[PDB]
RNA sequence: CCACAGAG
């Protein structure tokens, strides 16, 4: 029948398992221990990501009780900081259709995030 | 919403055969689910014949939405259709 | 199902109590009706009322909880012992006083008879009021009007 | 089944379906070809459009988007056969009442 | 303590209830749907206060029952954050005290974190005791009226598990889940204790 | 219809009609189904063969309209019940 | 209290969205991985082996087993899918033509589309018009492929692109081989690719100078692995020009090559219960699934152990042929397999033909509540009436719901029972779910306790609406709707005036009787397909239901000029007609 | 494994879902989602999936976002140079704006810490901590804000000495070539720019001109090529610091210009570092340092990584391809900056190098020793250097870079699949089309080892099977299979594989940071930071330690992947 | 699962 013919190197007992793992077994030579230079590199990468995340270019979104009482007063304010229209865009780098959404005549300001050379990560 | 008002209706006031069949079917199903009847039955024990008797003197409370082929329906009460 | 808004208005406990007892009267569920028809005699009229066991449980529980007195004495709430005109009088009294909507709701819902209760409801009373205002709170609330 | 020896039933063929179409009797055709022959209640997921079992989508691993409908069992057989053929019929659903 | 919620919904009136008034039929169906049940992210429904808008009854082909899109205002039990309410103490444990509202809502659990400093648990009497200077007589006795302030209400979805896992759990249980709506009370200042404490 | 004499055959229905299921049910089941799968063409269930296969009511004949049962609620029966607290609530002592 | 509000909204199917299952979609819907060629284990007396083609976790093929995924029986389980990972990818026979077409449009070296930027923009703009039909879309795609074929060199790399086509277009394995002639449109321009090719071939003929006759026949073969790796590095923005929507995660061309084969549920491939022996025969799909598993395991063993490349490629081709025949049986010759003659039944065979799913079980199907009987005339019956034998009316039942108007009638019918004619065969209580037979019960306490919501299946009685049909259905008047009458002679009887639309003659004609089971269907049948409402054929509007022969003759003889009647004979004639 | 693994377990812990994604789309979407918001991620995903798209098309394709959200998202992406735009006028007169995607801004987001470290290292501020901190701050702000004006940055500085130092550092950065004036050229696609220039210089030729159409197109494309070459090097004109004399003999950057980070110069530096790493494994240890000094001396004048003309779709003509090859070979040789002698390396040579006993010919920064080092660099098997004239050396990038790619790919293959796979790959590369028996003879190991290792090697486009059929109906039983090796297939596949691995690492990092949101949010607070030991439960602090350690390992492995991957982008 | 044989 169809099971009859087998190649030279295979035996009647080796076939039939058909076990193919979904997990790899060959690792690239890049998973070694951390050193100090790439430690500083990771610190710089984390600092850059944190700097971009709270900046004036972030659209992450894809309390809040209507009742008011005295304990709601004397509370920490909203503390709004650097909106989209606050940044002083160069008007020549943008299409004309994008002018209206951003503030072209609104008072503008620019924020600067300080850089910490020291390791801000605990480990 | 998209409902044509009760004066700008531009569909025929006659009641077609398919509307008659669907109205009698729905009314017979409602009667078979133990709904009250507004006509004096004389011992008829079949929902379809009771629905026919109800239609004969225009007592069915249903109305027909004639959907024009652009998304704007059109209300017609069964008591208003001529047949 | 789609909740258009979580909050449309506020309801004082008088409103829910009156609405619920009107529901009992219309549906023949009060203790008077059941003790007159099902109990104390045999039914002859056969006046079967509206049947809804979950609604029985929830309305009976809420009317019992609103009927009993609140945490101000160790016999009834007083809300069940006061009418619409008394409510109008109470809000005309309370409007001119330095209170918010939530605080007015809480004090009309609970009707405090204790000083410590009144200071518990309002927030930072000493930073807004003086002793005569607390006193006059006590007699206007104690009058149940 | 087929044949009166096996107590089978009569076949409403393609042209009988065509004649019932020609009359326009929608409800009678639906009763004859779905309700009285092979009606089957199935659970379909709204998110992915596939089919599930016992109120559970085997792909999304959730039950918040399961809608129970009724289809002919031949339709379910066709959908499972197509899914075996690496063809994915994803059903998109909308409410009967638009309001 | 009670709010009005405006909800749009689709109700089904069976043909046998056409003799009843249609407002009454809509109210009865909405009461079957909503009475004494948790509306998620809203609270606990009690009764339908009234109806605002009703549309024409649409009929599904293959059924005689009438479907109506109805918008209604319903009373909902939902204490806002800040309201103080009274209740009856039901049970005590080593993690907090449980208080009910005489059958309205028994899922109120005041934790250890927001109780008085120096509170401790007596298991032989199963009560909570707290002095201030020398008054050790303060007991959180069972079936006694208490006052408490709402501090945090939590909503959790049921999220049913796999049918094989549900079957396995059913087999292991016939040989359990957090309440979908819960409120955490607190007792921090004066007047937040029992009923027989301040008079 | 479509600007050219397309005729009534398997090569003409494939041009006149864009419904996947009807063309699959008529002739060349495998080829039409696989081409529909490859090109990812959505099929709108609006025809008659689609409605019969999927077991839902068609859009012609008695299915060409929706039957609606009238209700006897007037707008004057839907006046909202008064909210006593919100009516009586007024702010003068604060702002 | 503790339960959340449950809400249900009725829904209908808005539409289908055909696609191809990705690897993640195939595995995610799977329940068990098929990793053996053995269906049964001999230590449990032929039970389904775990991780086999037959497997409980897939479903059940017998009434006495359990699914172990929903723990249902045969009549309550929907079946579940398995998955099978092939050792090496193979071409899909259905998408093979599409694979050739998409290989004709991309660069065979860097995997980029063979279109200039402006022409690409123009074609994309012409596809996205707001009224594009299927025909216009197919025409624009064909023009895109024509332009891609007309390109000679890729715009992203200096690579010569030839022609991509089939190998031999036969019934054998060569039907599933793709070749790419690089140097077809080369002329004498002496491309560097030609220099590289002639250098390699001079090098290889430096050792074996007998393959010179086979140099011309050597083109760039596109094995399925190379095709998969070429599709994997295609640009996503180029998928639209090839007719594939890439917004969905399964919109890549890589989905159109077999990497994971979904094992079907055993519900749609049921093992035969018994064939004159306790042994169970298997459907051809299960045997092919076991063969595919064996071949994949053999290929993996050869790969990780080390076998001659001729044998490895031979087994790759055998796996491809096995999968292709598992999908479409007549695509390949069964003799090309080493095992093999009756052709097997594939999925394409199950979906095509007069006995396929589409024309045999979906467009039309066998229905319940029907009867087939020889016909005979009955002139004393009204034209809107058909006579049914009582021996049939005792079997065909109408399910009537108990109401306030027919409670006494249905109580009397239940009391009568299923033996006398006016009566019932089954009763279904309102709260219950399984019908109780109206033969073993008391039949009296059931009648007294008849609720107002129960459904009783009464016998077919007078005045009931029945569809009545003759099998050759040329026009819509071949099926009509009559009122039932009950007569004791074992033959359907219809008035001869209704013979003409049926084209029926009483010479052994067998005609069919359908009984609708819902009120809506019954009303629609009687008010649309009734004999009274269909006196005119819609072809021309002329009457087609009228006096047939032997009614015209007698009417003529009565209306003859020289026929005269006195009071007695005239009165008798008038009495006979009414 | 010891137990069967259900498909639920496979879909849960294994990354089977991520394997079905296009590596380009996966990497770009993950980078934008990690750095910018989710709306920007969806916009970039739609732009990658469907090519160029109008704002109305972006509104229609992305549900849940209106025109205002799409427009502000496009502004946010355009500020960080992650979206290229172009205005098109219809024939009727309609105006439309098509937004593209560009690898420039995305790679800038990808190479961020690497760019900062390269700026810190390459301007010899390794011994001035204050200037190092200022340089790091200004470069981080430049990358974060994309393009900024100098005067508005100086408005955030309230010390005159700090302002002077920052201005000096800006002038130094512009002089070194790490900051350029951003313009509309950086926002237009190269293909459309070449199309516009070609059409302008083609229609300029008058109609009914007395020459053939092929000659017309050839002349037009030569003129367009000259104009395009003039357009491209405009940021390299060094006119950004021409404003002089605010005080006595001072040069400063222009105040109103907008400066941005130059990606091409950074990639040139990365090419230099890759070449130094290649040279470190072939000749010497101080020879590599001499080569490093030579490359860092002529780094700024080196030809660009990618010849942008090649990306114009002009390679469809073989003549244009060989012209590109010849011009690329000529520019790296005849550019005056690139050529150097032994003497020019003596000035910049560090004092720590000795070079005295480095070489033994028989068995103090001297020029002859430098000449010998340059000669042995030139006289190696790998062409690191070449001599146009004696005493003159230059780096032959065109003939060196394919060698670098081949060596890196071969060593990747070795470190993955054993040295036997590397040996077989090199043997197949040497004998361009080789049978199995010739491999068996010419590579000395067992035949089954060859069969197994080449069966492994087929899966990665390393070796191509060429089928020679000796019959009409092709079949493996009656055919012979030869093996070849194509560089482009293997390089493209390895590039895609490394890109997918980078994207998968970023996805795992983002999931890890997402599922520990509460503790991480409590940790990175102004009050909590520094007082982590005091304000955290010990198990919570340990969880913070493991989370941070995992994130740092992720970024280290990403840096190593980038080093391994940038070789194939050249 | 096929193939005969009849009935329209
Ligand atoms: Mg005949
Ligand atoms: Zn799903
Ligand atoms: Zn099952
Ligand atoms: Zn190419």
């Amino acid at each position: 029948n169809y099971m009859s013919n087998l190649p030279f190197g295979l035996g009647y007992g080796d076939v039939g398992k058909n076990h193919i793992t979904e997990f790899p077994s060959i690792p690239l030579p890049i998973n070694g221990p951390i050193t100090n230079k790439e430690r500083s590199l990771a610190v710089k990468y984390i600092n850059f990501g944190k700097t971009v995340k709270d900046g004036p270019f972030y659209t992450g979104s894809m309390t809040n009780d209507g009742i008011e009482r005295y304990s709601d007063k004397y509370l920490k304010k909203r503390k709004i900081g650097i909106s989209i229209d606050d940044h002083p865009y160069n008007l020549n780098l943008f299409p004309n259709e994008l002018y209206n959404v951003m503030g072209i005549n609104k008072k503008k300001l620019l924020a600067i995030s300080k850089f910490n050379n020291a390791d801000d990560v605990f480990t | 919403e998209k409902a044509i008002p009760k004066d700008q209706r531009a569909t025929t006031p006659y009641m077609t055969k398919y509307e008659r069949a669907r109205i009698l079917g729905t009314r017979a199903l409602q009667i078979s689910m133990n709904a009250p009847v507004f006509v004096d039955l004389e011992g008829e024990t079949d929902p379809l014949r009771i629905a026919m008797k109800e239609l004969a003197e225009k007592k069915i409370p249903l109305v027909i939405r004639r959907y024009l082929p652009d998304g704007s329906f059109e209300d017609w009460s069964v008591e208003e259709l001529i047949v | 199902m789609k909740v258009l808004e979580e909050r449309n208005a506020f309801l004082s406990d008088y409103e829910v109590l009156k609405f619920l007892t009107d529901l009992e009267k219309k549906h023949l569920w009060d203790q008077k009706s059941l003790a007159a028809l099902k109990k104390s005699r045999s039914k002859g009229k056969q006046n079967r009322p509206y049947n809804h066991p979950e609604l029985q449980g929830i309305t009976r529980n809420v009317v019992n909880y609103l009927s009993i007195n609140k945490n101000f004495i160790n016999e009834k709430s007083g809300i069940s012992k006061m009418s619409d005109e008394s409510f109008a009088e109470l809000m005309t009294k309370l409007n001119s006083f330095k209170l918010f909507k939530a605080e007015k709701l809480q004090i009309v819902n609970q009707l405090p008879a204790n000083m410590v209760h009144l200071y518990s409801i309002v927030e930072e009373c000493d930073a807004r009021f003086d002793e005569k205002t607390i006193e006059e709170m006590l007699e206007i609330i104690s009058g149940y009007a | 089944t087929e044949g009166r020896s096996r107590d089978g039933g009569l076949r409403l063929g393609e042209m009988e379906r065509d004649c019932v179409i020609a009359y326009g009797a929608s409800q009678l055709l639906l009763e004859r070809l779905m309700i009285s022959s092979d009606a089957f209640e199935v659970d379909v997921c709204d998110k992915c459009g596939l089919m599930g079992y016992s109120g559970w989508c085997t792909t999304c691993k959730s039950a918040e988007n399961i809608i129970k409908m009724t289809i002919p069992y031949a339709a379910k057989l066709l959908f499972q056969e197509l899914l075996s053929m690496n063809i994915a019929p994803r059903l998109r659903l909308e409410d009967i009442f638009q309001q | 303590m009670f709010i009005l919620s405006k909800i749009a919904d689709l109700v089904r009136i069976p043909p046998d209830q056409f003799h009843r008034d249609t407002i009454s039929a809509i109210t009865h169906q909405l009461n079957n749907k909503f009475a004494n049940k948790i509306i998620p992210n809203v609270g606990l429904c009690i009764t339908i206060y009234d109806l605002l808008t009703v549309e024409e009854g649409q009929l599904k082909p293959g059924d005689g029952s009438s479907y109506i899109n109805v918008t209604f205002r319903a009373v909902v039990f939902k204490p806002f954050l800040g309201e103080i309410v009274t209740g009856w103490i039901s049970k005590c444990t080593a993690e907090g005290i449980k208080v009910s509202l005489l059958g309205i809502f028994d899922d109120i659990f005041i934790p250890q974190n927001m109780l008085f400093e120096g509170c401790y648990y007596t298991p032989e009497e199963s009560a909570w005791i707290w002095p201030m200077d020398e008054e050790t007589k303060l007991y959180f006795d069972v079936n006694e009226k208490i006052r408490f302030r709402i501090e945090r209400e939590v909503f959790v979805d049921v999220k049913p598990k796999s049918p094989k896992e549900r079957e396995l759990e059913e087999r292991a249980q016939l040989e359990e889940k957090p309440p979908a709506y819960a409120l955490l009370g607190s007792c921090q200042t004066d007047g937040m204790g029992l009923v027989s404490w301040w008079e | 219809y479509k600007g050219e004499v397309l005729g009534i055959t398997r090569f003409g229905l494939s041009k006149m009609r864009d419904s996947v299921l009807q063309l699959a049910s008529f002739e060349k089941t495998t080829d039409h189904l696989f081409d529909a799968a490859f090109y990812m063409k959505k099929d709108a269930v609006e025809g008659v063969s689609e409605c019969i296969i999927l077991g839902q009511t068609m859009s012609i004949g008695t299915g060409s309209f929706k039957v609606v049962k009238g209700t006897n609620i007037s707008e004057k029966d839907l006046v909202p019940k008064r909210c006593l607290f919100e009516s009586l609530s007024n702010e003068a002592a604060l702002k | 209290m503790k339960e959340v509000v449950v809400s249900e909204t009725p829904k209908r199917i808005k539409g289908l969205e055909f696609s191809a299952l990705s690897a993640a979609d195939i595995v995610a819907q799977s329940e068990v991985e098929v990793s053996t060629r053995d269906l049964f284990d001999l230590e449990k007396d032929r039970a389904p082996k775990a991780n086999g083609a037959l497997d409980p976790k897939m479903g059940v093929s017998s009434s006495s087993l359990e699914c172990a995924t929903c723990h249902g029986n045969l009549a309550s389980c929907h079946g579940h899918f398995g998955h099978l990972k092939l050792a090496l990818p193979v071409f899909h026979i259905g998408y093979f033509k599409a694979t050739i077409q998409i290989l004709q449009g991309i660069c065979k070296n860097c995997s980029a589309i063979l279109l200039s930027e402006t022409d690409k923009r123009q074609f994309l703009h012409e596809l996205r018009r707001p009224g594009v039909d299927n025909l216009r879309r197919m025409g624009i795609l064909k023009k895109i492929l024509d332009q891609c074929k007309k390109q000679r060199r890729c715009l992203h790399c200096g690579a010569l692109n030839g022609v991509v086509k089939k190998a031999a277009a036969g019934a054998g394995s060569a039907a599933l081989k793709i070749i790419h002639d690089t140097f077809r449109w080369v002329g004498k321009k002496s491309a560097p690719e030609k220099d590289i090719w002639v250098g390699e071939w001079k090098e290889v003929l430096a050792h074996n100078p007998e393959l010179e006759r086979y140099v011309k026949r050597c083109m760039d073969d596109l094995n399925p692995l190379k095709t998969l790796n070429l599709f994997k590095q295609i640009k996503s923005a180029d998928c639209e020009l090839l007719g594939i929507d890439a917004t969905v995660p399964s919109g890549r061309p890589e989905t159109y090559i077999w990497r994971y084969l979904p094992a079907p549920p055993v519900c749609i491939r049921p093992s035969v219960m018994m064939q004159d022996s306790p042994a169970s025969n298997e459907d051809d799909l299960t045997v092919k699934l076991t063969e595919i598993v064996w071949t994949s395991s053999l290929i993996k063993a050869g790969l990780d152990k080390g076998i001659s490349i001729n044998n490895m490629m031979e087994h790759w081709d055998y796996l491809q042929l096995t999968v292709a025949m598992y999908i479409n049986s007549d695509s390949v010759n069964p003799a090309m397999l080493p095992g093999s003659v009756k052709p097997i039944r594939g999925f394409c065979q199950r979906l095509k033909g007069k006995q396929g799913r589409f024309r045999g079980n979906l467009s039309g199907k066998r229905v319940d509540f029907s009867g087939r009987t020889v016909i005979s005339p009955d002139p004393n019956l009204s034209i809107d009436e058909v006579a049914v034998p009582d021996r049939v009316a005792k079997v065909l039942t109408y399910p009537e719901k108990v109401t306030r108007y027919n409670r006494h009638k249905l109580q009397e019918l239940i009391v009568n029972g299923p033996n006398v004619h006016p009566g019932a065969n089954y009763l279904l209580k309102r709260n219950e779910d399984a019908r109780r037979n109206l033969r073993y019960g008391d039949r009296m306490k059931l009648a007294k306790n008849l609720q107002i919501g129960d459904v009783v299946e009464r016998h077919l009685e007078d005045g009931d609406v029945v569809l009545f049909n003759r099998q050759p259905s040329l026009h819509r008047l071949s099926i009509l709707s009559h009122y039932a009458k009950i007569r004791p002679w074992r033959t359907f009887r219809l008035n001869e005036c209704v013979c003409t639309p049926y084209n029926a003659d009483f010479d052994g004609d067998e005609m069919n009787l359908h009984v609708p089971q819902t009120e809506e269907a019954r009303a629609e049948a009687i008010n649309l397909m009734g004999v009274k409402n269909n006196l005119l054929t819609p072809k021309s509007g002329e009457p087609i239901i009228a006096a047939t022969q032997d009614f015209i003759t007698g009417s003529y003889l009565i209306s003859h000029k020289d026929s005269f009647y006195d009071r007695a004979t005239l009165t008798q004639l008038l009495s006979m007609m009414s | 494994s010891e137990k069967l693994v259900t498909p639920e377990d496979v879909m849960t812990i294994s990354s089977l879902e991520q394997r079905t994604l296009n590596p380009d789309l996966f990497l770009y979407k993950e980078l934008v989602k990690a750095h910018l918001g989710e709306r920007a991620a969806s916009v970039i995903g739609m732009l990658v999936a469907l090519g160029r798209l109008s704002v109305r098309e972006l509104v229609e394709k992305i549900d849940g976002m209106d025109v205002d959200s799409v427009k502000t998202t496009l502004v946010s992406l355009t500020q960080l140079r992650c979206v290229k735009y172009l205005q098109e006028t219809a024939i009727s007169g309609k105006k439309t704006t098509y937004y593209y995607y560009n690898e420039e801004g995305i790679h800038i987001l990808l190479y961020s810490g690497l760019i900062i470290d390269e700026i810190i290292t390459q301007m010899r501020v390794n011994d001035e901590e204050e200037h190092k901190q200022l340089v790091a701050e200004i470069v981080q702000n430049v990358i974060s804000l994309g393009s900024l004006t100098v005067e508005d940055y100086l408005s955030s500085v309230t010390s005159d000495s700090m302002k002077y130092t920052i201005s000096s550092l800006f002038v130094q950065l512009c002089e070194m070539g790490y900051l350029i004036q951003i313009s509309k050229l950086h926002y237009t696609p190269i293909e459309d720019l070449w199309q516009f220039l070609y059409e302008k210089h083609y229609k300029n030729i008058p109609r009914n001109s007395p020459l053939s159409d092929l000659k017309k197109r050839s002349q037009a494309k030569m003129n367009a090529k000259t104009d395009f070459a003039k357009i491209i090097n405009k940021p390299n004109e060094l006119s950004q610091i021409l404003t002089v004399d605010p005080k006595t003999s001072l040069r400063i950057v222009k105040p109103t210009v907008s400066l941005t980070i130059n990606l091409d110069r950074f990639m040139k530096g990365r090419r230099s570092k890759q070449l130094i790493n290649l040279a470190k494994t072939r000749v010497g240890s101080v020879t590599a340092q001499v080569y490093k000094i030579a490359l860092r001396l002529t780094e700024q004048k080196s030809p660009k990584i990618r010849d942008p003309l090649t990306q114009t779709g002009l390679l469809q003509d073989l003549e244009e391809a060989k012209s590109f090859q010849d011009e690329a070979e000529l520019v790296e040789e005849k550019t005056p900056g690139l050529t150097f002698n032994a003497i020019d390396l003596a000035r910049h040579l560090p004092a720590e190098l000795d070079l005295r006993g480095s070489l033994l010919s028989r068995k103090p920064h001297s020029a002859s020793l430098i000449n010998s080092h340059l000669k042995i660099l030139a006289s190696s098997n790998f062409p690191f250097l070449n001599e146009t004239k004696p005493g003159v050396y230059y780096v032959p990038y065109s003939k060196l870079m394919p060698v670098l790619k081949s060596s890196v790919y071969e060593y990747v293959i070795a470190s993955t699949l054993g040295p036997s796979a590397m040996r077989l790959s090199r043997c197949i590369r040497d004998n361009k089309l080789v049978s199995e028996k010739i491999i068996n003879s010419t590579a000395l190991m067992k035949e089954k080892d060859i069969r197994s290792t080449l069966a492994s090697l087929i899966r990665y486009n390393s070796v191509e099977i060429q089928e020679v059929p000796r019959t009409a109906d092709r079949s493996a039983s009656r055919a012979v299979f030869l093996f070849r090796c194509k560089e482009t297939h293997s390089y493209n596949f390895m590039r895609q594989n490394l890109e997918w691995n980078m994207a998968n690492l970023l996805f795992k990092k983002e999931k890890l940071k997402q599922e520990n949101s509460t503790l991480l949010k409590k940790a990175n607070r102004d009050d909590v930071k520094g007082r982590e030991n005091e304000l955290l439960l010990p198990s919570e602090l340990n969880q913070l330690k493991m989370v941070n350690e995992r994130e740092l390992n992720v970024f280290a492995r990403l840096s190593r992947l980038l080093s391994l991957w940038e070789v194939f982008q050249m």
